[PDB]
């Protein structure tokens, strides 16, 4: 695409020559697979191995800057998200870049913006929410139309993380004010009120019944659902902007804004640094098989880094800031936002 | 004419090219049931859009499904198999 | 029942074929531990996914079932398909006076001007609820162009003015045609409301007083889309006048007028270019195809549709009356205008023609009503006619080529191009015609030939279907020229017919594989179809011409590899194709089957080995061989006609006698050359009869490959007698084998022997030390017919490697290629190699993979390889913590030194300075590196420039990240 000199395909050389003979005056790009068969990688001399190869395929414009992206495979839909609404794409065509959506979800309310989003991993819900608006909403994928089924509420209060369980039917939020509120999507009514910390948290991450909240206040705190136990509480030097739970094995990955990536245990306290960088970390994100992650940054770069010591297998370079990645559950798409625009990667092992 | 009712996620372009296959009335009145209450469900879960039809006679049912060829053969081989599961089972009783 | 077993199916496609096989070893020993259900051994080996599935809810039940599978997945360390069925069996298992006036004027006004020129029920629901609970405001239908969304739309307002449909929800309808609206520069929608009415007045309190009670009906929104895509703030004002387009934006958006209740008529193309504006729509799919195609039938060219258009087409231009009369000037000039206007049509994307433009193109309309009958098809038939006989860049070209239906107009174009349908043409205008278009397509088709990767699968397919198409077989040779090998799946009969047709023609193919999953025919048991004959079920066309295609397979002359890639073969299937590749014509060398699910058919498989006598080798991998299998597999080799020089058997799981038998025949046989067991269980009660027939003088076996046997070190003492007793081994490969230092003691003591007659030994993962790497030092003075060794994950420390080094440093020592991967090493070990490669004469290749060197280590290697004496070739670098003071070095020493070839430099963190540093290195004429391993993408732009540069310096230089490129087919080929 961008990268490349001028993408493109095997039909639109054919077009473009039967366009001059009318108005009188590798090489070629391919499109995204899905069947395993055809995926065709050769075997090294489901699967935990690491990747080795990336490639973009498609652009994504949205018109404004870009606040957050979720990528689903079992429904080859992608979804970006801006302070006017939520845009709904397509990946089953084939373009080099794409300006018409599948849907555009708009919300018009005098001061009313949007900052977060949160697809479940089943894909059929989607959560959204924002400043000055009556409450958190959801909606219903599944259906042959697009509605809303269900309303969060909260009145005087401003989110900023969002989170969902749906073994247990538990949907997390947190607010401005230092507050952790929990539904339950079954009476939509509030259960349990966890408050004390003035900072807020910028990051909830939860499995099982612990939840991990960091912020600027540099610590990480652990909390129980089950029990009303005082949290448990992690010093460190600098402030959190990220978080992510490794499901395989127990590590806590956590970037630390000065260019610091590290890895924590539940169990015990043990640390230790697992890449340096001379940029902020935005956000880091971890693959669902657990064997590696990927990074973005505020030094313009996307990179993919290795479980057992971190070392990073190899990196990709971007014109203008990254804010927010996303990782398929095939394990093989990964899709990253800068700018107003949202990109599509490959991943081939 | 005949008007039915898409669902916003299957797209216009996969609409191309459908698969027909014909099966007994009785057969498919086991298969589906007389509500057909469970079509939403299966089409949500393989992706793919089915309809099913009875002729005048009431003796054949045109079965269409729309999707991609392989899922389109997959969906056909599993109906097959239901179907003689369900013969083979009368023919016991 | 079925809706539970449905989605268990559905959950058991997601696993592979090893997968399904361990799925079914641990469903065995579950049933066999377990004694209140029992379930037959032989009845579980049988089965398939569906039938697997089918069977166990049959026997277990469905929530006994669905536990089960969750179980095994769970035990098998797959969590994410176990969270999968846990939600599928979650949904899947059941729960345990003037208005009256106005309607009549407007019934009135619309059956006049339709006088001038089931689905009900469907149409009164489209506003009703669903199970799910909603209510839309907005329907939109799609669908086929033959039906008329203007008479649907107006079938509509008349069962209202009657009242059948819709009588008591809303009170008003109003009618928006579009091209009207595109009639007047400004309106605005009180214009529109007086408009309607007889008497033009109209309460403007009444219209606004109720949402509820209005209804619009907006038709034919494709048909014009230019003006719309102007952009302009919305009116959120009824009154205010403005353009039309605007009006038509506000009222989808739902900003104007946001209460009331619309519904939109528009085509394929349309929806496309509508799907952005409306909000959460209810979308209703309707379906002159058919009847054009049974009056072309009549007013008959059978092999394509081409043909059958171009008779229609050619019949319809002839005068009335009148036979094979040359066309004159005018006659001429008007078909061109019509073509023209049809291309016109078919770049704008619009079916619908205006008469003002029929007016600029100076056409009659009675010569136009001569020339075209009736749609789609024929726009783009006539569009291809046109190439037969504005702004530079435009929105249309993008449009158009989405190639959604430019599809149409391009196989027409391509089937244009034969000579049984451009006879008619010259018969029926008098004159000859010259083309360039043909030669366009020609260098179109061989420019997707002359790519660099092998064929996409896709691209293949259509331009096998474009080539069978055009029927010229000279066209399709010098189409086809360019390319060797393809890559062909097949999901359907006519994929068949146009393969079958098409690769004949093909001179210089040389490999092929295939993907042939759901074509077979429904067996002819157990699977009856009502619709489907005798004919079809059994004897199909199918059939027939899947026996074509293995005949045009066996035949072709240039053909040497054949290829499986992922099948689903029937008996029947496989008996046809042994059949076809039995007959001594065939000039096939290698067989792959290693991916293929092809178990049914085995037993006809030995009989090509036994007759056929080109064929050379021969792969089988993941299938289950039974005893009898594998005793004619033995009787066939033992055949004196046999010459198969390679035999490969992966994860066969074979029987005790199993290895007597393939003892018996490696006494026996004489051709074979090469034998892999690899996966396979092998007891030392299969490893003795192994060395028995290796001690026999008569063996001839050169390879021998034994992967994840694990044998034991009462194994390693009978191979070394064996080893001892034979000459003619010379490749031997034990990787993944826990042999241990005592293993590695026993292989020494007998390798000591300067007899051994073994030229390349491998040992991986075999839980090596310092203790056995000793041993294999001390083994290894002395000796001159071992060249390679390899010794990767195993830790051996840097002792270890000091000690081989301490003993390659000798003179006498003649070996050649030695890599070790993931060994634990250091800098001093770097220093200690940097002497050995600046002293020693014959070593030739290296490798120092996943190992922490450092920088002083690489600075070691630096001053060792800075020699002149050093005749290195390749070295091997990745993962060793590289930085920028290091680069520089090895940046001088690449300046410094020749001899050099290959390199690797991947998973290293590299400053853009000492990028710099390599590439000046890179481009100086006294360094001439022919590999280099390096991501071209991973640095910024400048750096990327900087390697074109030294890319167009020594066009000799290849970079490529992937290291092992254009190496030596050997070293990667023995190994498996």
């Amino acid at each position: 695409l961008f990268w490349d000199k001028e993408p493109w395909f095997w039909h639109d050389t054919l077009t473009e020559q039967l366009w001059r003979i009318f108005a009188g005056v590798s090489r070629f790009l391919q499109s995204i697979s899905w069947d395993p068969e055809d995926f065709e990688d050769a075997w090294k001399r489901k699967r935990l191995a690491v990747p080795c190869k990336l490639e973009k395929m498609r652009i994504l414009a949205h018109g404004e800057l870009v606040l957050a992206t979720a990528i689903s495979s079992f429904t080859r839909h992608v979804f970006t998200c801006g302070r006017r609404g939520i845009k709904v794409w397509s990946l089953t065509g084939q373009v080099a870049e794409d300006r018409f959506p599948e849907s555009h979800l708009p919300i018009q309310t005098p001061g009313a913006f949007l900052r977060t989003c949160l697809l479940s991993s089943n894909s059929r819900s989607l959560l959204t929410g924002g400043y000055n608006l009556a409450s958190v909403s959801v909606w219903d994928l599944a259906a042959p139309s697009l509605h809303v089924k269900e309303q969060l509420p909260c009145a005087g209060l401003n989110c900023q993380a969002l989170d969902a369980n749906l073994d247990a039917n538990l949907a997390f939020a947190s607010f401005t004010s230092g507050v952790v509120r929990i539904w339950d999507l079954r009476d939509q009514s509030v259960v349990r009120d966890l408050k004390g910390y003035p900072d807020g948290v910028k990051s909830i991450v939860v499995k099982g019944y612990n939840i991990w909240t960091g912020g600027p206040d540099a610590c990480l705190r652990c909390w129980d659902q089950r029990t009303i136990m005082k949290p448990l509480e992690y010093q460190f030097k600098s402030q959190i902007m990220s978080l992510s739970h490794s499901p395989q094995e127990d590590w806590v990955l956590l970037g630390m804004a000065n260019g610091q990536q590290w890895l924590q245990s539940t169990s015990g306290s043990q640390r230790h640094m697992v890449g340096q960088k001379d940029s902020v970390i935005l956000s880091v994100k971890f693959s669902p098989f657990g064997q590696w992650w990927a990074s973005v940054g505020m030094d313009d770069f996307l990179g993919v880094y290795s479980m057992p010591a971190g070392t990073k297998v190899f990196e990709v370079p971007e014109m203008s800031p990254v804010t927010c990645c996303d990782v398929s559950s095939n394990n093989r798409l990964v899709v990253t936002g800068s700018g107003e625009h949202a990109s599509v990667y490959q991943i081939t092992y | 004419p005949q008007i039915r009712i898409r669902p916003w996620w299957f797209p216009v372009q996969e609409l191309r090219d459908p698969l027909v296959f014909y099966l007994e009335a009785w057969l498919a009145d086991e298969l589906f049931g007389p509500d057909r209450a469970i079509i939403p469900e299966m089409e949500w879960t393989s992706q793919a859009l089915l309809t099913v039809d009875i002729v005048d006679s009431g003796n054949l049912v045109e079965i269409t499904v729309f999707g991609r060829p392989r899922v389109q053969n997959r969906v056909k081989s599993m109906l097959l198999c239901l179907a003689w599961f369900h013969r083979e089972h009368r023919a016991r009783a | 029942l079925t809706f539970s077993s449905y989605g268990l199916q559905w959950c058991l496609y997601e696993l592979d074929k090893e997968e399904f096989q361990t799925f079914k070893e641990l469903l065995k020993k579950k049933s066999s531990e377990s004694t209140t259900c029992s379930i037959p051994q032989f009845e579980i080996e049988n089965a398939n996914v569906e039938c697997l599935a089918l069977l166990l809810h049959e026997y277990y039940g469905a929530s006994l079932a669905w536990a089960t599978s969750i179980s095994i997945f769970e035990n098998m360390n797959l969590r994410t398909l176990s969270e999968k069925a846990r939600d599928d069996m979650k949904r899947h298992s059941p729960e345990d006076g003037d208005t009256w006036d106005y309607k009549s004027h407007v019934m009135t006004k619309f059956a006049e001007e339709e006088d001038v020129r089931p689905e009900m029920q469907t149409l009164a629901g489209a506003f009703d609820s669903d199970r799910w609970g909603f209510r839309p405001r907005t329907v939109v239908l799609h669908g086929k162009s033959g039906i008329g969304k203007s008479a649907l739309a107006r079938r509509i307002v008349l069962c209202w003015a009657q009242g059948g449909l819709y009588q008591g929800m809303f009170s008003y309808v109003f009618f928006l045609p579009v091209r009207e609206m595109q009639r007047k520069k400004e309106s605005s929608v009180t214009e529109f409301i007086s408009r309607e009415w007889p008497d033009s007045q109209a309460p403007v309190t009444e219209i606004m007083s109720r949402p509820e009670r209005l209804l619009f009906i907006i038709d034919g929104f494709d048909d014009l889309g230019s003006v719309l895509n102007n952009d302009t703030k919305l009116c959120k004002d009824w009154a205010e006048k403005q353009p039309p387009f605007t009006l038509i934006r506000s009222l989808l958006r739902k900003v104007l007028l946001p209460e009331s209740f619309l519904i939109v008529t528009v085509r394929d193309v349309g929806t496309e270019k509508l799907k952005s504006e409306v909000v959460s729509p209810r979308y209703l799919l309707v379906r002159a195809v058919g009847s054009l195609i049974c009056v072309a039938l009549q007013l008959q060219f059978n092999q394509t549709l081409t043909g059958l258009h171009a008779a229609f087409v050619f019949h319809q231009l002839t005068p009335r009356g009148v036979v094979r009369r040359c066309l004159n000037l005018e006659e001429r000039v008007v078909l061109k205008r019509f073509c023209r206007m049809a291309v016109e049509g078919v770049w704008n994307r619009k079916s619908v023609f205006d008469g003002d433009d029929l007016m600029v193109q100076g056409l009659g309309e009675s010569e136009l009503r001569a020339l075209f009958h009736m749609h789609l098809s024929l726009q783009d038939f006539c569009a291809a006619l046109y190439y037969v006989l504005k702004t530079k860049r435009s929105m249309e070209l993008k449009q158009a080529g989405f190639h959604i239906h430019s599809l149409w107009m391009k196989r027409f174009l391509f089937g244009l191009v034969s000579e049984d349908v451009r006879r008619p043409l010259e018969v029926l205008l008098g004159c000859p015609v010259p083309l360039g278009v043909k030669q366009k397509l020609l260098h179109w088709v061989s420019l997707l030939g002359q790519q660099p990767n092998a064929t996409t699968p896709g691209d293949t397919l259509d331009a096998f279907h474009c080539l069978f198409e055009t029927q010229d077989k000279e066209f399709v040779r010098l189409a086809l020229n360019s390319f060797q090998e393809v890559w062909l799946p097949i999901n359907q009969n006519l994929d068949l017919i146009a393969s079958s047709f098409c690769l004949q023609h093909c001179p210089y193919l040389r490999k092929i594989r295939v993907d042939v999953k759901g074509i077979f025919p429904r067996d002819e048991s157990a699977e009856a179809c009502p619709v489907v004959p005798l004919w079809m079920r059994d004897k199909t066309l199918i059939e027939e011409q899947w026996e074509d295609f293995c005949s045009m397979l066996g035949t072709h002359p240039h053909l040497r590899q054949l290829d499986l890639g992922s099948s689903i073969l029937t008996e029947r299937a496989m008996k046809t194709l042994c059949a076809k590749l039995r007959h001594p014509t065939c000039k096939i060398q290698t067989l792959m089957f290693r991916n293929a699910q092809i178990t049914p058919g085995v037993q006809h498989l030995w009989r090509i080995v036994m007759a056929n006598r080109n064929l050379r080798s021969l792969n089988l991998g993941g299938t289950h061989l039974k005893e009898e299998d594998v005793r004619m597999a033995c009787e066939a080799l033992k055949h004196p006609k046999c010459l198969l020089e390679s035999l490969r058997l992966d994860c066969c799981g074979l029987t005790h006698a199993c290895y007597l038998k393939i003892s018996q025949i490696l006494t026996t046989s004489p051709s074979l050359k090469s034998l892999s067991l690899a996966g396979n269980k092998v007891t030392d009660q299969g490893v003795m009869p192994l060395s028995d027939a290796l001690r026999v003088s008569q063996c001839a076996l050169q390879k021998l490959i034994l992967e994840d046997c694990g044998i034991t070190a009462t194994g390693c003492q009978s191979l070394a007698s064996a080893l001892v007793s034979n000459r003619s081994l010379t490749h031997l490969c034990l990787s993944n084998n826990s042999l241990g230092n005592e293993g590695v003691n026993l292989l020494c003591r007998s390798m000591r022997l300067p007899h051994c007659s073994l030229q390349r030994l491998m040992l991986n993962q075999c839980h090596l030390d310092t203790a056995g790497c000793g041993f294999l030092a001390l083994a290894l003075m002395g000796n001159s017919w071992l060249t390679h060794l390899s010794l990767s994950m195993n830790p051996v420390e840097d002792n270890g490697v000091k000690l081989l080094c301490e003993v390659m440093r000798e003179p006498s020592c003649h070996l050649q290629d030695l890599e070790l991967v993931k060994c634990h090493l250091t800098a001093a070990c770097c220093e200690s190699l940097s002497c050995v490669i600046s002293r020693s004469r014959h070593l030739k290749s290296l490798d120092l993979t996943d190992n922490a060197l450092g920088d002083g280590g690489v600075a070691a290697l630096c001053e060792g390889l800075k020699q002149k004496n050093s005749v290195l070739a390749r070295l091997g670098l990745k993962a060793c913590g590289l930085t920028s003071d290091c680069c520089e070095a090895l940046s001088l020493a690449l300046s410094c030194n020749r001899h050099l070839t290959s390199l690797n430099l991947v998973q290293n963190n590299f400053s853009p300075k000492g990028m710099m540093k390599l590439c000046s290195a890179f481009a100086c004429p006294t360094s001439n590196l022919q590999i280099i391993g390096l991501w071209k993408w991973q640095y910024p732009v400048q750096i990327r420039k900087l390697l074109e540069e030294v890319q167009l310096l020594k066009p000799r230089v290849v970079i490529d990240g992937s290291w092992h490129s254009f190496d030596e087919d050997d070293r990667y080929w023995w190994k498996n």
